[PDB]
């Protein structure tokens, strides 16, 4: 459902996406989604920041009961493609 | 000024590892609630968070590390999808 789009890195563990962000060519706030290791069939958002070293972030995005998602509660989605349009 | 929803926020009950929030039932029509919690100072969502729905009016914290300051936020949502309403704060030491 979600491979047919390029942000989507599947097979893509949180380490991985650290090295990826982190390689050379990103510039920052360079991004991915990726499966979340961190909690069972839901995604998470990596993305290039710099921490007072250049660091990954990464943000949870988290479900409703209506099926929507958001990261920060101040605003949620119905799909994705609305987060990362939102977040872009 | 600004003024939020909900317009009230409180702990009714407390245990060295866990809170009751309570809040004034709003008049206008909620969804559903997003409640964030985590150390005071924490970025950037602000720490854990969950949904309860609109009926609801109260809601259980747990699995906190006790003696140690938090910031409880409460966020109301109108409709399914988009912006919350002005959000409410508090801290309290566990």
């Amino acid at each position: 459902s979600l491979e047919p789009e390029p942000w989507f890195f599947k097979n893509l563990s949180r380490k991985d996406a650290e090295r990826q962000l982190l390689a050379p060519g990103n510039t920052h706030g360079s991004f991915l989604i990726r499966e979340s290791e961190s909690t069972a069939g839901s995604f998470s958002l990596s993305v290039r920041d710099f921490d007072q070293g250049e660091v990954v972030k990464h943000y949870k995005i988290r479900n409703l009961d209506n099926g929507g998602f958001y990261i920060s509660p101040r605003i949620t989605f119905p799909g994705l493609h609305e987060l990362v349009r939102h977040y872009t | 000024s600004v003024s939020s929803v909900p317009t009230k926020l409180e702990v009714v009950a407390a245990t060295p590892t866990s809170l009751l929030i309570s809040w004034d039932a709003p008049a206008v029509t909620v969804v559903y609630y997003l409640i964030t919690y985590g150390e005071t100072g924490s970025p950037w969502p602000g720490g854990q968070a969950f949904e309860v729905p609109g009926s609801k009016s109260t809601a259980t914290i747990s699995g906190l590390k006790p003696g140690v300051d938090y910031t409880i936020t409460v966020y109301a949502h109108r409709s399914s999808y988009g912006y919350s309403e002005n959000p409410i704060s508090i801290n309290y030491r566990t």
